[PDB]
Parts: structure tokens; sequence; C-alpha cells
């Protein structure tokens, strides 16, 4: 942004804006588990399949 | 000092003037100027 009002219109002093930047990497996140194909079918109680 | 004996009735006179440009009034009072910006609003 712009700085304070100075105290001299005689011999005015120029200024510049500062360009700021922020860099961030969006790396992935994961998590998983292994299960057997027969066991999910060989489970009549409803558990092992709410996975 | 600086005498000058001259005629004033002949077809031509001495020390003729050349009114090429009449009095022209030029003003520089608009903002965003050099003397009004760099310096303290100095008009001319």
């Amino acid at each position: 942004q712009f700085p304070k009002l100075r105290e001299w219109i005689g011999q005015r002093v120029i200024k510049d804006m500062a360009a700021q930047g922020y860099q961030i990497t969006n790396k992935l996140f994961e998590s998983t588990v292994g299960v057997k194909r027969t066991d999910i079918e060989d489970d009549n109680l409803g558990v092992y399949g709410p996975l | 000092f600086a005498p000058a004996a001259d005629p004033g009735a002949a077809w031509y006179l001495l020390d003729t003037s050349r009114s090429l440009k009449p009095l022209i009034y030029q003003e520089r009072m608009k903002p965003s100027f050099t003397s009004m910006t760099k310096e303290d609003d100095e008009q001319v």
C-alpha cells in the first residue's frame, strides 16, 4: 500500500510499490488398506465392507 | 552622454522597430507541471 503523507511538496520524493508473493505446493495426501476378496463376500454380518 | 541628432520628417526614421510578434500572454498554472510538482507549486 501507499506510505504516510510526507512533509515536503518542495523537492517531492518519489517512491515505489513493493510486489509481494507467496508460493506453496499442493502435494497430495493418501491412506489405504488391503483386504481379501473372499472375506468381504464371506461376511454376512455387515462389517468388513463398511470400508 | 548618449546624444542622437536625427531627422523625423523624411520618408524613413532612425532605429526602426519590428513588431513581428505582439504582446502574447502565456500562462503555466496547470497542475502536474514540472515546477509545480518537483518544487512547491511554483507558478510562472
